């Protein structure tokens, strides 16, 4: 019957950029698995909590879709565990990460002729975030003793840069996009399940 | 914009109570620190942000935000502490410095 | 260990330019700010300016940056002060120094290279 609305979050126009990366709560709903696993169209598809063929059978109390545009490069700082700019400052998986890390090659659209500026990604932060935190804030980075009090200056960067996407680039500088499926059981009843 | 060292040298046995001060003109929010020069080169860190320091400083020697004023105060002289003694402004850049004050036996 | 190797004592004689080194080690290069300082034999400490090595950035006091230039080379792992136009006013010892916003703020500094330009 009624599939879950995998096509709104894989199947898209414009995806969120990774300091800013968009949560769909897929529930109340049967996950057809099979077609994303089946897909010709994927790159990656790491899967931590099962085995990518079991997903049919399970069922769970939600599953989170997170959605975002990164660099070919980075892809792999989404495994948990994993260390780097992207793994650190802007998506981190915790530890026990029970879900799947799905990407494809995107440059067909994220890449514009001259170059692509729209998807920012954040360089600088305080503090590594904690586990599925997201952190929207343009607040001035402190990168000196001196205070930030003026909108711009030395060592007072925008913790905010934004991805060079050529359509030319090399595999590693082309615009990924990733959807993790945090899949999660909790004390409520279970609702999304594998098709019968 | 700089802060003014109130004095220009100062004299003690060893012993006697040492008061160095940084006066401001503007309001520099709290942020400055205080490093001491030997005639004889050797420049380091005493004191950073208000009353902080860190790394190895000699015994315990720290100053306060005295209102207007920027201080610093020490439990004892010593031999090395004989010195020329500086103020940072690194408030805001250009980074700018107090005039410096040296400490002396009488 | 922290060491901000720097070049030894330099003269030259007046209208010309110098080349002055400063090693930094115990630490990874990029995680720090460099600054510099010129402190005369008969005058007080001055700030010349700094050159964040990691992002390429660059900021002066307005006086020397007529005349000061700070780089920095990333596989050396060292910061470097060019002077030009070594006149009656360029003469000091000069004191290289690195900062950070976590309190690691101008605390370790270079040895002091006493630029002399005097014939
Ligand atoms: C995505 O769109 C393609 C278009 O060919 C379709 O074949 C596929 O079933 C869709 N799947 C998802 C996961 O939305």
């Amino acid at each position: 019957t009624n599939l879950c609305p995998f096509g709104e979050v894989f199947n898209a126009t414009r995806f969120a950029s990774v300091y800013a990366w968009n949560r769909k709560r897929i529930s109340n709903c049967v996950a057809d698995y099979s077609v994303l696993y089946n897909s010709a169209s994927f790159s990656t598809f790491k899967c931590y909590g099962v085995s990518p063929t079991k997903l049919n059978d399970l069922c769970f109390t939600n599953v989170y879709a997170d959605s975002f545009v990164i660099r070919g490069d980075e892809v792999r700082q989404i495994a948990p565990g994993q260390t780097g700019k992207i793994a650190d400052y802007n998506y981190k998986l915790p530890d026990d990460f029970t879900g799947c890390v799905i990407a494809w090659n995107s440059n067909n659209l994220d890449s514009k002729v001259g170059g692509n500026y729209n998807y920012l990604y954040r360089l600088f932060r305080k503090s590594n975030l904690k586990p599925f935190e997201r952190d929207i804030s343009t607040e001035i980075y402190q990168a000196g003793s001196t205070p930030c009090n003026g909108v711009e200056g030395f060592n007072c960067y925008f913790p905010l840069q934004s991805y060079g996407f050529q359509p030319t680039n090399g595999v590693g500088y082309q615009p990924y996009r990733v959807v993790v499926l945090s899949f999660e059981l909790l004390h409520a009843p279970a609702t999304v399940c594998g098709p019968k | 914009i700089q802060m003014t060292q109130s004095p220009s040298s100062l004299s003690a046995s060893l012993g006697e109570r040492v008061s160095l001060i940084c006066r401001a003109s503007q309001e520099i929010s709290g942020y400055l620190s205080w490093l001491q020069q030997k005639p004889d080169g050797t420049i380091k860190r005493l004191i950073y942000a208000a009353s902080t320091l860190d790394s190895g400083v000699p015994k315990r020697f720290s100053g306060s935000r005295s209102g207007s004023e920027y201080s610093l105060t020490i439990s004892s002289p010593e031999s090395e502490d004989f010195a020329d003694y500086y103020c940072l402004q690194y408030a805001s850049y250009p980074w700018t410095f107090g005039g410096g004050t040296k400490l002396e036996i009488k | 260990e922290v060491q901000l190797q720097q070049s030894g004592p330099e003269l030259v004689k007046p209208g010309a330019s110098v080349r002055i080194s400063c090693k930094t080690s115990g630490y990874t290069f990029t995680e720090y700010s460099m600054f510099w300082v010129k402190q005369s034999h008969g005058q007080s400490l001055e700030w010349i300016g700094g050159i964040n090595p990691n992002d390429d950035s660059t900021t002066y006091k307005q006086n020397f940056k007529g005349k000061a230039t700070l780089t920095v080379d990333k596989s050396s792992s060292t910061a470097f002060m060019e002077l030009r136009s070594l006149t009656s006013e360029d003469s000091a010892v000069y004191y290289c120094t690195r900062d950070r916003y976590d309190g690691r703020v101008v605390d370790f500094w270079g040895q002091g290279t006493t630029l002399t330009v005097s014939s």
